[PDB]
């Protein structure tokens, strides 16, 4: 590992700490009283993707 | 955006109806109760943008300790404009520039 | 030797531009555990310190061996490079507190800027 980059690179980033807010841009509270639909569009798709 | 009571001025606070499903806006000092436009009760950004354009003046072509460059206007190609930094200033801030024209006023990148 | 430090000090402010046109274009490489600013700031300070350098070696090299402040700094009796540097070509890049001149006043350092 000490003369490889790549296995280097590897072991820093399994050691390094990293938490949800790191990576999490924003947050968002939504009403929508239907469980297995949505009112959101963008969104809709790819839920009833999921659901079905 | 929050939306106040028309007739006590309060502040609208969300609230869910159990038998009838629909989010309404109401104010707790009183009865009044109209009903919710959309269902974004919050939203929160983690890393925001807001404040880097927005702190502009309609006067500042009027400083005289601003630069002033050649560079083309996007609008009206004048030969003249007024160009300075973001407004913001956090450690994680870009040094890009924003450039004012002295004819339309608007702020425009060179990007 | 006096023309080449003036050309010396011209090329560094040339590329110390250089520098701040790239930094104002998003092309600027990060330093890693450093932010943008910072890393602008390194830079450029590094080059003005490598600038104040290459200026005191031509003149110093320039001196002859009768030059008397060569003599005491050959020596080792008083005096050393630096002094050589800034007595004969530059002065170089003021510092306080590790970094360049701060903006006292509303974003300049001065109100002839
Ligand atoms: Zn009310
Ligand atoms: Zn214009």
């Amino acid at each position: 590992i000490a003369l490889d980059i790549e296995k280097a690179k590897v072991i820093q980033s399994s050691i390094e700490y990293t938490t949800l807010k790191n990576v999490t841009s924003a947050t968002e509270i939504y009403y929508d009283p239907d469980p297995t639909s949505t009112v959101i569009e963008e969104d809709f798709d790819t839920v009833e993707a999921y659901f079905s | 955006s929050f939306r106040f009571c028309l007739e006590c001025n309060n502040m609208l606070y969300p609230k869910e109806d159990k038998e009838n499903q629909r989010l309404l806006y109401s104010c707790r000092n009183c009865d009044y109760t109209e009903l919710a436009e959309d269902p974004k009760v919050y939203r929160h950004e983690l890393i925001t943008n807001i404040g880097e354009t927005a702190g502009i003046v309609d006067d500042i072509g009027q400083d005289p300790t601003l630069p002033r460059s050649d560079k083309e206007c996007p609008e009206c190609h004048s030969r003249d404009c007024v160009f300075f930094q973001s407004q913001q200033r956090r450690k994680d801030t870009n040094m890009t520039l924003f450039y004012v024209c002295l004819n339309c006023k608007k702020t425009f990148r060179d990007e | 030797t006096m023309k080449e430090i003036t050309h010396a000090i011209s090329s560094a402010k040339e590329q110390v531009q250089e520098i701040i046109y790239k930094a104002q274009h998003n092309e600027l490489e990060l330093k890693p555990g450093m932010t943008l600013r910072e890393s602008f700031e390194g830079e450029v300070s590094r080059t003005l310190n490598d600038a104040r350098d290459s200026a005191g070696r031509s003149a110093e090299m320039n001196l002859k061996d009768l030059n008397n402040v060569k003599q005491m700094v050959s020596a080792g009796s008083k005096g050393s490079f630096i002094n050589i540097a800034q007595m004969s070509a530059c002065v170089g890049q003021q510092m306080v507190e590790g970094k360049r001149i701060a903006f006292g006043f509303a974003d300049r350092s001065l109100p002839h800027f």
